[PDB]
């Protein structure tokens, strides 16, 4: 049974759902169920089903089919070409994981404050809720040396829409609480390039990258904020007046602008896009290009092993290294979500005044 | 010989049947064509299909794909969708580039949208509760990006093809409660809130539906499982064949009546208005229609303004053959009128040995002869640049 | 001479126009006139002329004729089939004709009442004027024992215009005077169940159409606000502020919706378009479905007439027996006035607290 | 109606048709001067401000020649036209223009069969010489020349 | 062969004429066109007032 | 080389853009370039490039050329023909060389104003600056009966976005100081009909059109406020409300409408286009008759050397005598600019309050 090659369209299709580790994979052993984590036997990529063994395809899903097909599989596909990706897919899967927990998390200690002692720090600002990074997903891989990306993955539900709710509930709850937080930066380029960094924090290191070639477990990074508080000059008026997230985020029930915490796991803060403009999504700060460089490797084995009639009209002008190429020069176009510049343009508090250290997350006005 | 090659091709006496007629051999491929559902009118075409509005039933539904995605969607009030029971095999494209779309936390741009085929007993027009769509399921999904449009403070999607090919094989539908209709809207695996999106469907977008069937004709206002060729003639007002689908077998019937039109063209030459052989037929059924009792006023028209009349409907004709399947069609009334002279005008190729027009060749050749002269002068030109010793 | 048998979308257009008047019948003693009534010969329906006696389609709007020579007709329909299509036609005209009348008469007392009685009325509230309805118009067909269906149509030229003036001069001087006309309803629904009917109005019983079967004869009805004139404890600023329609079908000039009267002629209400459409338009409160009702036995004769064959080619697939059980499940879309349903959505001030009776009509400050 | 796009409303398929008989109208004095309009119309008179079109000509029109009589040459129906100044007469504004009975749209369908019948013919490539295309040389030399 | 044919159906003499050629003799089957009188041009339209 | 004449829509956009006298001209001896009189070789129409001396189109503006090849030319055009239009081309060149150079030294001796001494004017109001009419554009044949159109043309760089530039300022610095120049007119009807004249004044001609036959030389005429100085009645409070043209054309950067002057050059009054409309453009207001009776000479020629059903073809009904015909039915809307009539209608101080002669422009508050 022969099999065909797959679009470079296709191919960018499958690169942004792995980097947001939602990549459809089918095993004989699991079928199309990814929680235990097996070599891909298919997978679904830019509209295509793709076979994992012999790279071919030639199925859809408009016609369901039980199993692969009994296939002429060239086996000439090598698992570490592509392992890096199931990798990366299923470590966004984990991650993702680790950060619903830690929403969940925070919203039930937002919601352990009486009203009473609520209204007395909302009047005169102050520490309201702090959690305790030590109790954020301890079990993870992020936090934990003993998770692994090759581990079975969480069993979860509407892991998407409980992250929702809650960010909407917290974000509401701080917009009513007028709290400022220690764990929100307004500018993601500051938390690799500019804050300054407090201990452990000069220690961390961020790949920028999702490659089982760094330590991905480490501790929540927070602004130390402490001397914010500390400082006289900003009283509570003073602090509404220029560090209340609105200044700079503006009302998270009037405002379109994105919102984005600290590193507060794997060294990565979490965007929220703006509620008015429809619903939040939350997306860690990745560059395109450094996921079109580890397909590199792949786009190399590939060349090696495929006719060339095939490749270029498969993988287009240039073959696959020429779409590779033209692909980095447009990585930009095609690999960067608008999110990223729907921030506010207005910071009046700022990213930089005082230290980044790993710490407990709080909001206080 | 080309002229009878065309009445071979035409079979005229089956073209021009008002008998039963075995609806394989008339028919012929479909043709794929481009609507609006937002556009579209159910009411003066019996096939469209669409949810009456004030129903106003709008519920979430979620259900998982062979690959086991699980997607959140909620039909809405007013929402139409295609009536997939009944109509056959199918594959369809979609275009939303240009439609605004735009939720006040949610950005159009980016965001994914599917097809969705719901199979149930319960009419969908009937359906007032989350279990009656069935086996609901999204056949195809499309996520893409939207930019600025030309209008001012316009932004316009981009170019779309939402595509899918639908087959009855597919359904297997065993049961004729059970009724499967396709659907056009944003399809998510989260849950997306309802008051944010208004939109009762996508389908007020581009649409292309190719035809995996060519089997559904009707005539008569009606439905028919085979075709009468006389029944087709003159059956269609402009608004009703624009109504009629190019599974029709108008459609068909008036690509046979332009290969028939070709051959009357070849048969007859002669100028508007003037008498000639071609007519004959026509004049022959118009005097038996005047020897016909006038039902109501009864009126006596001379032969001359007969043949008259006759050239101006003839001309008419070779205008527009396909004005032929008018509903009533006053210019094209007489079925068996236009079944005679197709009879007639194969046997008019058929009697036709060897006549021809000599006035058209003979001013080509006196042009060709001034050709002659301004070539003879040229080469006379080029004599004295050359001239022979 | 061979015939075609209508089409739906030509029936369809049939029924709203008998409904609608506007119609175009040729009868051999009218011609193309139908102010004078005679059985019909020939009818247009959807873009087209239809023969009554073979019910075939006689002609179309591109050609004009004197008259139809002799030609094939079965002659084989009962007239008793089709004469509800000549009876609700005529019926149209007439109801059309009292309306305008009623109308012609309430406005010519207002215009006759002088502008300085019409401020101390402003100064004091009350009923500005009232006519007797025991003394109104006896001389309509309806309102006369002697006078009949049958009988000739009044010659009508220049009504619509004169009507839409009429009305929105009424309207704006009303709006201006603030008073409160007893002839009108909030919801139309509520005449034929809702205000509460007592004695004559208790005797009243409303067949809801207008039809050969249900007697159209019926009295003036207006709502009984009587009683809080002579209790003036309720004030004129409160009868503004709640009783005035612009309270209740919003402002006049501010608004498209349309506005409902007492049903006056024989228990029949009428209907009239919102300022803001710019015309009025007038409908008497009659369900489309008993217009479909009304044609499903001419639908089984027809079906009888005509081959099947033919049928399948002129209405297309699902035969007339199915066009009318589409049709039946379009009575609710296909003949529905847009302004019957364009009134002002709700009435915060509520009908019950004032009944209906059968009495002279008046306008209250 | 009202489009899937918010704020934008669908007028339902319409298909007004028109028949223009210029015999029907039987023109016999030329000052009568024939005319076509298409608007919203109705029995009374419309308040001007209601309605401030000048026409309703702002719609997509289908036309089906009902003469087959008549062929547009120079903005002009033809008795008899001549082919060789009809050769590369028409700018592609005046092209675009032109009416569906144009002789030049005629004379391309004419064309674009000899078209057709020289490719059958000859299978030359482009620069490439051929007994067809040398004439052509010959004429172009002889132009140059004279 | 049939090259020959298709030349003659096309019909030299007419094509490359010089002389004037009758209406009838020269026009073939016409195609119907759209339009929409709003947006055409009085610049390049003579059968409109 | 046989030639053939371009088609009508190309004749009327020439002859449009010839009265803008963008004409483009070829001769031998200057090429492309107009700015030395030469007797022109060929000539450009709409796009096209057209024989002078056999009046046959060659060829398009998308191939350019540098020579003319030796053709068959028929060489019965007479330069006279078309040499008035080369004429009325150079004039208006010349025309335009002179407002240029008028619009630098008004707005040189404007910017020379000093900031308190125009404080001081705008306490008391009345010409801030006066220039002798003698002194304007002397050199020029519009003021010397020795200059010709037949002198070389002065040569201009970047001329439209100097002049655009020039108004621009001129205008804002009025609007900043609601100054008033006695050089601006709210209608054109009165400059030629409607200012009152005053001695010689009166025996100034406007023509109304471009002709050889009348002297292009002439005195600079404006409106007289010497007589306003001397009323009482129009102080600078009094000239705030309505003599600025402020009140009368609106606000120069808040308005579309065009702005136009005295006809100050060759019995003409400029017009400006407005602010808004992101230029300001400088046109006179002449009627396109003359320019249509121009091309009559060449239509008799053109019929004499063309074939009949050529002409039909390309001038379309009526042939070139049937295509005139129906031109100059369409001269008001063919030949007639929008930008004619892009003015503000409304003008409250109006016209005819002072009278208009030949005199020193100024600016006054």
């Amino acid at each position: 049974m022969e099999v065909c090659l797959p679009n470079g369209h296709q191919i960018v299709d499958l690169i942004n759902n792995a980097f947001e580790g939602r990549v459809s994979i089918y095993s004989a052993q699991e079928g199309w169920d990814k929680t235990i984590s097996a070599q891909p036997d298919m997978m679904v990529c830019g509209g295509a089903v793709v076979c994992m063994h012999c790279l071919g395809v030639v199925g859809s899903l408009q016609r369901k089919l039980k199993h692969l097909p009994h296939h002429r599989c060239n086996q000439q596909i090598r698992h570490q070409d592509y392992v890096d990706v199931q990798f990366a897919d299923r470590v966004t899967a984990h991650w993702k994981r680790g950060m619903l927990s830690f929403v969940c998390q925070m919203h039930a200690m937002m919601n352990d404050v009486s009203p009473e002692d609520l209204d007395r720090v909302r009047t005169e600002g102050g520490s309201l809720v702090e959690l305790n990074w030590l109790q954020v997903d301890p079990n993870s891989m992020f936090r934990s040396i003993h998770s692994s990306w090759t581990d079975p993955l969480q069993v979860v539900d509407d892991l998407d829409t409980k992250l929702d709710q809650y960010w909407t509930a917290l974000n509401l709850m701080i917009d009513s609480s007028d709290l400022v937080p220690n764990f929100m930066m307004r500018d993601p380029s500051h938390a690799f390039n500019g804050v300054r960094l407090e201990g452990d924090a000069r220690q961390t290191q961020f790949s920028r990258t999702f490659d089982s070639r760094s330590s991905l477990e480490w501790g929540v990074m927070v602004y130390d904020y402490s001397e914010l508080e500390h400082d006289p000059s900003k009283g509570r008026a003073y602090r509404k007046e220029l560090v209340t997230p609105a200044r700079d985020f503006g009302h998270f029930g009037l405002s379109h602008y994105s919102r984005a915490t600290t590193p507060i796991l794997g060294k990565m803060p979490a965007v929220f896009s703006g509620m008015l403009t429809g619903n939040c999504k939350m997306y860690p700060f990745i560059k395109g290009t450094a996921k079109l460089k580890t397909v590199r490797k792949l786009v190399d084995s590939v060349n090696h092993a495929w006719g060339v009639e095939k490749i270029r009209y498969a993988l287009g002008p240039g073959g696959m290294t020429g779409w590779y190429n033209r692909t980095m020069q447009q990585a930009p176009i095609v690999l960067t979500p608008a999110a990223l510049t729907m921030f506010s343009d207005t910071t009046k508090f700022g990213d930089l005044d005082y230290p980044v250290m790993i710490g407990d997350p709080m909001i206080l006005g | 010989e080309q002229a009878m090659d065309l009445v071979t091709a035409a079979e005229p006496e089956i073209i021009a049947s008002l008998v039963p007629v075995p609806a394989p051999v008339f028919a012929i491929p479909p043709k794929p064509a481009d609507y609006n559902v937002r556009t579209l009118k159910i009411d003066e075409a019996t096939w469209l299909r669409m949810i009456p509005k004030t129903m106003g039933t709008l519920f979430q539904i979620q259900v998982t794909d062979n690959t086991g995605t699980n997607w959140h969607f909620n039909l809405r009030g007013g929402t139409r969708v295609v009536n997939l029971d009944q109509i056959a095999p199918m594959r369809f494209v979609l275009d939303l580039g240009g439609k605004s779309y735009k939720e006040t936390s949610w950005d159009p741009n980016g965001k994914k949208v599917g097809f969705i085929v719901f199979q149930s007993k319960i009419p969908f027009e009937l359906w007032t509760a989350a279990s009656q769509i069935g086996q609901a399921t999204v056949v195809n999904y499309v996520q893409l990006y939207a930019e600025d449009s030309s209008f001012t403070a316009q932004s316009i999607i981009a170019t779309t093809s939402l595509a899918y090919n639908y087959e009855p094989e597919q359904l297997n539908k065993t049961d004729p409660e059970m009724n499967y209709y396709l659907l056009a809207t944003f399809i998510d695996s989260a849950a997306i809130t309802p008051t944010n999106m208004t939109q009762p469907d996508v389908w007020d977008a581009l649409l292309t539906m190719s035809p995996l069937s060519a089997g559904e004709v009707t005539v008569k206002g009606a439905v028919v499982s085979e075709v009468v060729p006389a029944e087709l003639i003159g059956s269609y007002t402009p608004e009703s064949l624009n109504a009629s689908l190019p599974n029709d077998a108008a459609r068909c019937m008036i690509d046979r009546a332009s290969k028939i039109a070709e051959a009357i063209k070849i048969d007859d030459d002669a100028g508007p208005d003037e008498y000639s052989p071609n007519s004959v037929p026509i004049q022959g059924q118009l005097a038996i229609s005047q020897l016909e009792t006038g039902y109501g006023v009864r009126i006596f028209n001379p032969k001359g303004i007969l043949s008259k009349i006759a050239s101006r409907a003839m001309q008419a004709f070779i205008g527009d053959p396909s004005t032929i399947i008018t509903q009533a069609a006053p210019v094209l009334s007489d079925k068996n009128n236009w079944i005679a002279l197709a009879q007639g005008v194969k046997t008019s190729l058929r009697t036709k040995s060897l006549s021809a027009g000599v006035k058209t060749a003979v001013s080509k050749l006196s042009s060709s002869e001034s050709i002659q002269n301004w070539t003879q002068g040229f080469l006379d030109k080029v004599s004295t640049h050359f001239p022979a010793p």
